[PDB]
């Protein structure tokens, strides 16, 4: 695997390990699902947990969280909602300003060339911008 | 960097795929 999707697995993890005690728990994932505009009850939290837990200890560790990613066929309808979400003015263009917001919103605060790297590595025709498509493939 | 969309497109995913349990 990519010395590239260890830093990548793990920044996804950080996301949800906002203490960084290295386990995450319903707290944790509840304050997440919040930010993205959902309310989950305290069941469905620990339900989406113990589909994880091979270990049953009702908390969600690293290689738990590899699980997690791995599992989950539906993506287009997931997929055309991301890109309305970050195109924020919805000219069918993400533009560097649009990405900053977004990574921002995950608690990712970023070097500008870093989002700009982001950009130039996912434009493919080369217009500075991420449009639908170069978008499906960047999150496929 | 990609790495914190991709967990926020899963869990979304997991939210609804796990409540397909409710
Ligand atoms: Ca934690
Ligand atoms: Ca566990
Ligand atoms: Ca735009
Ligand atoms: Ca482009």
């Amino acid at each position: 695997l990519t010395e590239e999707q260890i830093a990548e697995f793990k920044e996804a993890f950080s996301l949800f390990d906002k203490d960084g005690d290295g386990t995450i728990t319903t707290k944790e994932l509840g304050t997440v699902m919040r930010s993205l505009g959902q309310n989950p009850t305290e069941a469905e939290l620990q339900d989406m947990i113990n589909e994880v837990d091979a270990d049953g200890n009702g908390t969600i560790d690293f290689p738990e969280f590899l699980t997690m990613m791995a599992r989950k066929t539906d993506s287009e309808e997931e997929i055309r909602e991301a890109f309305r979400v970050f195109d924020k003015d919805g000219n069918g263009y993400i533009s560097a300003a649009e990405l900053r917001h977004v990574m921002t919103n995950l608690g990712e605060k970023l070097t500008d060339e870093e989002v700009d790297e982001m950009i130039r590595e996912a434009d493919i025709d080369g217009d500075g911008q991420v449009n639908y498509e170069e978008f499906v493939q960047m999150m496929t | 960097h990609m790495g914190k969309i991709y967990a926020a497109m899963m869990i979304m995913e997991y939210y609804r795929q796990s409540k397909a349990k409710k």
